[PDB]
């Protein structure tokens, strides 16, 4: 209702603000600098992110009239009917004091009569660019649309006069998320030992209008929470139940729970290695100061290559985690499509994706399923790899920004990639990821059995995988259903990797060398 | 007295598109 | 609906009882109710108990109810209905039939409809905290409800209503304002009756009176009474056991499944899995969903991870499920490598059947049920440890009790004994004791027919109701020809 | 006669349904037969003018309205059941429903027998044979 209400778009609100006030406020100042402001703003980003509330607060900070349009809502299957509706809705907002027009999902009704079919929507459109821009097109109105893909709409309707300016609200980053969740919670008692700069940080990958939904999961369990042995009045109220309220981590925990849970424990072994990724995946966002009196970029790229079952997928949530950044892990195969142009598609549409939310760790699995040599292959699907291969090469560093994204490559044949995806600035960094050994194992059966009820059946593996751990301690605990963790489960349990792979593997991290 | 009145707008259709495989 | 009923009075007397410990709490979010499912479960019922249960004001308004044809009658009557409801006192408003006035506004091409769901959603979202009402809105289907109806501050606490005990208190209701019987039991009418619900006992007792009127008519007006046998006709003219042998399997699977609840499983044989996964879905005690091998990929529109993601989506939804997998091999089959493009909708089918099975947690208690008869071309990525690891191997006894109660409702001549048969069919299976069934009862109906038209034929140059009423050893016999395995 | 309640003069049909009710209330507890309801009573859906709305609710109350005196009974008769505005089905207005429909061939033989009492049969006929082949007719 008020600007105090936004959090985390402080740019665009300033913005909007000196859009909608300057003119407002001191005409005068317009008319002595001679001319006047561009009425007309283009809302684009996800759904749910403040974009109705940011332009109702600038309404009621600013007295005026605002007038609410649904894209679909105002769009008739009968003729003649929907731009009656603009026109209408435009002459009253019209008849008026100055006012503010906000036109929702506006991308539903400007298909930008090129590909378009029916002709109700093409008409529409007509009205709209006439309504806009025309013989006394506007005098005194603002006029607002929101949308999530602002590229199909008719190219006339972004043109200056009808769409001016066009502000960008994206995801909010840390501060502006902790910004809106004490916002949201300002109103809630909160109890003590609650911590908002914690819950900002766990909530990484949330939009912001959920934020809200968050808050009231939360306060919902806690007072379903106190509710079960205490009556709910349905006699009368009491005093002692009125006092001693607020919400704690545990409720704020629950409803999270209502983009995996790893927290470097876990991980067992690779001592070198951790570090290693620690070092170069936190400075960049942990300290940036740095890097920018330094002025230089920070490296992005890893590959890890070896045995399968390491640990290396792992790893890359361990990571993750670490960082309240974002994590998207997506298989070599699994982006692949037997039709033109769709793999190339799914490619641009993860790194969009990765890039509309900064910082990100992106993973590919089996890169060499992917990323294969462009070499020569003389066949369709040799056309549809070198394809992909060469989206890969212009997505991972072409003409971009590159503002902040890690790239993780995990693969088992590190022969088969071209020797372009390895250049510096895409996958600088080349680990070879080994088998453990036997302080190894010791570390692995320590991090494994963290909740449950070891030298010598670490000293019994002899160059086994982590999998193969897993699998016993996975067996061990079947069993123990079934019947503390007991000896005879695992004497029972030891009885239940080729080595050319182990030579291939030393071979290629030998002449890499 | 009254009166009555005809109307008749327009109707919806379904379009057939091509593919090309890959 | 134990659960489902405290769920609704705590949300129907925490805020309308309590609004200050609401207020002092901070979150004032409960404004909207929403109950779906299955028609004939007590909705009705349940908005009338809790109209019964509260003196506050109960403002029903119906679907179709708010048309009159007036300019912008419908958004008006809506206003007035809800400033009534504001200004009387904290009370409820019950909305019956809600699928009639919200056409979603966008399949819909009127204008008074497109107007009033306007009218409706701009009043439930102009709820203030002083005005301390709330809303309980029925409807039959939970799929045609639009969705900004159900956003956050309108509707978003949803119930999903799915007795003996009320159904004997309407039973009691109705037939207390009539002079029945002396020797009748109510209670043997509400156990019977099943799905009646509101509307059925009042039709069973009309029935129930027209057959005592109709019954002392062709044979005054004080002796009358609707006795048990005329409640009795009017409800029978109105509207693990059965898989023999492998005892110690079914007995281990349902100890497995009832431990697990208290992930997944394959069965391999040359024999009755589909009768398991029946006898499953019907004597577990849970919900049960059952899909083709070559029908989940028939979707299109990239069914790999679109028909299979929505059917993973809809089993997580509605916990615990059991995914019946019929022909896992035809769904896997080893995808390998093809260089193709069945190959390629292989594998993606492959890849989603892997990334929407490997991400089922301890939580929402998902199991996968698949058999096939060949487990070779089974994909062995599937049939690792951690997502499928158990291995159901799938005999006289079993034949014999199948043949019995495939014959439990037919005719069968009394002179016969299924025994025969089922030590000379070793390797046989139910689907071929069914169709030397059939074959029996294809020969049985040629014999009556020809006898029929033999009878006919005499009387135009009498026997029983049918020459043949029963099978006798010699259809079996001959339906045995020509049986295979 | 359902399409037949209409009048000339501005708002007639209401005053015509009206005083038919009367004439039937007052004369004796008679019986009312309204001729293709589907005429006057579609479903909402396929409503857009005002006068359908009025009658049809004038219709409605008139149905309701119904003392215990007057013991007068209503019989519809529609050949389209699945176009009528379900507003008629509840309870108290429309209640008691009649699938006539199509007649078995014993059903098939007896009306035969009841449209030929009325001509010079030849000896030779036989409708039983008759009744077998005409398996589609219907009335
Ligand atoms: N910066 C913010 N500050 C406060 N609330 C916010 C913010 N961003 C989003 N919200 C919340 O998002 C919810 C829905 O977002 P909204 O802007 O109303 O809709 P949409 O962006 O989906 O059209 C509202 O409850 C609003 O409070
Ligand atoms: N250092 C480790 N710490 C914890 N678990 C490990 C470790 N190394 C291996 N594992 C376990 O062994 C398997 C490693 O395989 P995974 O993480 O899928 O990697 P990869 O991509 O190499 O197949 C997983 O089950 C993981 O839990």
């Amino acid at each position: 209702v008020g600007y105090d209400d936004i959090g985390g778009c402080r740019k665009q609100m300033a913005q909007i603000r000196e859009m909608v006030e300057l003119p407002l406020r001191h005409p005068q100042l317009f008319k002595a600098i001679g001319i006047k402001p561009p009425r007309g703003v283009l809302m684009y980003g996800p759904p749910g992110t403040g974009k109705t509330l940011m332009a109702r607060a600038v309404a009621n900070e600013t007295g005026a009239f605002f007038f609410l349009i649904n894209g679909p809502e105002v769009m008739s299957k009968m003729a003649g009917e929907s731009e009656s509706n603009l026109r209408k809705a435009f002459e009253e907002a019209e008849k008026n004091a100055p006012a503010i027009i906000f036109i929702d999902e506006i991308d539903s009704i400007a298909p930008k009569r090129d590909k378009t079919n029916g002709e109700v929507e093409r008409r529409v459109v007509s009205q709209l660019l006439t309504l806009m821009d025309g013989m006394k097109a506007r005098s005194n109105v603002v006029v607002i649309a929101a949308t999530n893909r602002p590229n199909s709409i008719d190219p006339a309707l972004r043109r200056f006069g009808r769409f001016d300016r066009e502000v960008d609200i994206g995801i909010p980053d840390a501060t502006g998320r902790l910004e809106v969740l004490r916002i949201h919670t300002k109103n809630m008692k909160l109890a003590d030992d609650v911590d908002l700069e914690a819950l900002a940080a766990e909530t990484h990958g949330y939009v912001g209008a959920d934020i809200a939904s968050l808050c009231s999961e939360a306060a919902m369990q806690q007072i379903r929470e106190k509710m079960d042995l205490i009556d709910l009045d349905e006699d009368e109220i009491d005093a002692e139940v009125l006092d001693s309220l607020g919400v704690t981590m545990d409720n704020f925990r629950f409803a999270l729970g209502n983009s995996v849970n790893v927290t470097w424990d876990d991980v067992g072994g690779l001592d070198e290695i951790k570090e290693e990724l620690k070092e170069t995946v936190e400075y960049p966002v942990l300290h940036p100061d740095q890097y920018t009196k330094f002025g230089l970029s920070p490296s992005k790229g890893v590959l890890f290559y070896g045995p399968p079952g390491t640990g290396k997928t792992l790893l890359a949530k361990a990571v993750a985690t670490e960082v309240s950044a974002n994590f998207i892990s997506v298989k070599g195969p699994e982006l692949l499509s037997m039709w033109y142009g769709e793999s190339e598609s799914n490619i641009r549409d993860i790194f969009d994706k990765a890039r509309a939310a900064a910082p990100t760790v992106v993973f590919l699995d089996e890169l060499d399923s992917i990323a294969k040599a462009r070499g020569g292959s003389l066949g369709d699907a040799g056309g549809a790899s070198d394809r992909v291969v060469n989206q890969l090469l212009t997505e991972m560093d072409g003409m971009n920004a590159k503002k902040n994204v890690f790239v993780i490559g995990a693969t088992n044949r590190p022969d088969q990639i071209d020797p372009a995806i390895l250049r510096p600035g895409r996958l600088d960094q080349l680990i070879y990821v080994p088998l453990p050994d036997e302080n190894a194992r010791l570390s692995i059966l320590n991090a494994q059995l963290r909740k449950t009820p070891l030298t010598a059946i670490a000293k019994a593996t002899q160059g086994f995988s982590g999998a193969d751990l897993l699998y016993i301690v996975q067996r061990a605990a079947k069993y123990a259903i079934k019947d503390y963790i007991t000896k005879e489960h695992f004497a029972e349990a030891m009885k239940t990797v080729s080595d050319a792979e182990l030579r291939r593997y030393e071979a290629y991290s030998q002449q890499m060398k | 007295a009254a009166a009555a009145a005809a109307a008749a707008a327009a109707a919806a259709a379904v379009a057939v598109a091509v593919a090309v495989a890959a």
